[PDB]
């Protein structure tokens, strides 16, 4: 649905 | 500090090339490795992550680790003039990056102003819920495709096949690859290694992004997993990569 | 309703996008014949009538007559996603329009479900027509003359009689005509020129209409042109069997 | 008074293409030696020189000697209409060019194109270096990507800019090749603008060679030599 | 030379 940021 | 002399320009121009649109400025990092390139995309979405090996210079020489702070336009111009059959060499002391270009005896040589460029990240060993092996050319395809009706693609896996699809104003789409050994043409093959059905959503925009890298490597390895991004991979000769790590849609 | 499998996917392909940049929504119609469509442009000045029969198909099957309203830009995307050689199926109960694309290379398959839309049908019907003229002649040929004279012309004047056919315009630039003499070329028959006329004639017609005819080229090696003074010209693009895209272009006065 | 046949059409299309940036109106000159055109750009900083030498039509025919006015846009427009491989007939009396394209097939193409009334405003150089056209095009488009300006030194010959991004050059050693002469560097310092060396470079596709020719009192002639003594020149001041 | 419109 919406776009999550990049998580390591 | 550092004196690299690739065989063939073209693996340079066509990284650059690749990259350039995702990333405006970054730093090349310099080792016995070889050169490495970690730069996210201005909305940390997007990871490009590139090595380089040594192995793949002829030769490598580098006497200290080194940053090389580039503006990717202002690099691209210059390898521009390069022909992918010119013998490339780097070499830094550095506020300037010196490229030389050898053909007949014709020499280009550059020097490139470099700027101070703060590096940002470490990534985890990650054992994937699935992986798919394809040609380039069937990804560049198909996430082109399906650009042209939607903003959005979900990739779902299983020991079958991959799915792609998505939905639009104008309706639904998809695409299904079968696991496949193609014995002639080992490239044409669709290989599917899945630990468990995993089904993730991304922007058509950055999959797109990552397809101008479709000219690097015959194949693209997709790797899915609920816990951690994207990463779609493009292997070069030895162990030299282009990888591309992007954030899901949730 | 609709169970429709063409061997090869180029042959919509290449109808559509000959279509698309005159006419936007139209009808798909469908029935034990194979799958028709007439629309005019909103001018009213062009009118494409195509028939892909039946027997085109491998198999063809409707069991009920129906209407595909399609936008043709939402169609292209569509067709886009289709390679050339990809076996094509068209599904229809209708609110959607299910396509199959299968690889003739891999085992991959496409998947799309197409939204349809409701559009009124404008059909008229057209009389069996005896032509003044009628040119046959390589559809490059129609292609490289209607491109040339529109850098320099609005219209082309096409002159018919025993001896040949002249396409000629004047702009501001100056004048030009392009002349082609009846000749039959016995090893390369499409690149023969064929005239068959009643009476000599000559109309005047609109470049830019001519040149998006000329985007169907690629669907046939030859073009028939027909001209009468009562009646509009005839740019036909015979396919295999007696399948057909035919455009039609009222004149200028 | 004019009847000029080329056996392609080819040639007049590639100069035109060559030109038209260049030069938006000019004269086509004829008399018995054939067709030339000398016009300067708007600026005055460049000069084309064109020869199409009587030798190189089959038949060449001047009655009397006429200057064509002609827009090369319109021109341009005309020339399309003409397969590489078609036979062109120029003819004139004038107020009109006349155009004949003669295909493979039995087609002729015919085109009258309005002329305009033009006003006509009709050296040992120290070093000449000739080099494969592609390689200058390679050369002059690539730093114009960097930089407004090339400087020229010849003993080889090296071009050098610089600018924004920093400096560049591409160094040519003087060098025979024997089985492709084309390839080869041969030699017998000055500043030039990159956007005119790149338009000049629009004639590469004229002949597989340039003859670029450098003196400290006179302008740089940029020489693409055509069959026979034909030929296109190109001046540019420093 | 104006243009009509279609008249089958
Ligand atoms: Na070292
Ligand atoms: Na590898
Ligand atoms: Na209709
Ligand atoms: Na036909
Ligand atoms: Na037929
Ligand atoms: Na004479
Ligand atoms: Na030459
Ligand atoms: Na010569």
């Amino acid at each position: 649905k919406h776009q999550s940021t990049l998580n390591f | 500090a550092l004196e690299a002399r690739l065989e063939q320009a073209s693996i340079l121009k066509k990284v650059v090339d690749a990259i350039k649109d995702l990333v405006q400025d970054c730093n090349f990092d310099c080792n016995d490795s070889g050169i490495a390139l970690q730069a996210m995309d201005n909305s940390h979405v997007a990871l490009v992550s590139m090595m380089l090996k040594a192995e793949g210079f002829s030769p490598y020489r580098c006497d200290r680790n080194i940053a090389l702070g580039v503006n990717l336009t202002s690099l691209t111009k210059v390898l521009r003039a390069a022909q992918n059959e010119d013998i490339l060499t780097l070499k830094a002391e550095p506020d300037v990056l010196n490229l030389v270009f050898e053909s007949t005896d014709r020499i280009s040589e550059y020097d490139l102003k470099l700027m101070d460029i703060d590096q940002e990240l470490g990534i985890p060993e990650t054992e994937y819920a699935a992986t798919i092996t394809m040609p380039s050319n069937e990804f560049k395809r198909i996430t082109t495709d399906l650009m042209a009706m939607s903003e959005s693609v979900t990739i779902e896996a299983n020991k079958d096949g991959v799915k792609f699809s998505c939905q639009g104003d104008i309706g639904n789409g998809s695409v299904t690859l079968r696991q496949h050994t193609n014995v002639e043409k080992p490239n044409e093959s669709i290989e599917i290694e899945l630990s468990e059905p995993v089904s993730l959503t991304f922007s058509l925009k950055y999959l797109v992004n990552f397809c101008k890298a479709s000219a690097l490597s015959n194949t693209v390895k997709i790797c899915l997993s609920n816990e951690v991004p994207l990463l779609v991979e493009y292997s070069l000769g030895g162990s030299s990569y282009l990888r591309f790590y992007l954030a899901p849609k949730i």
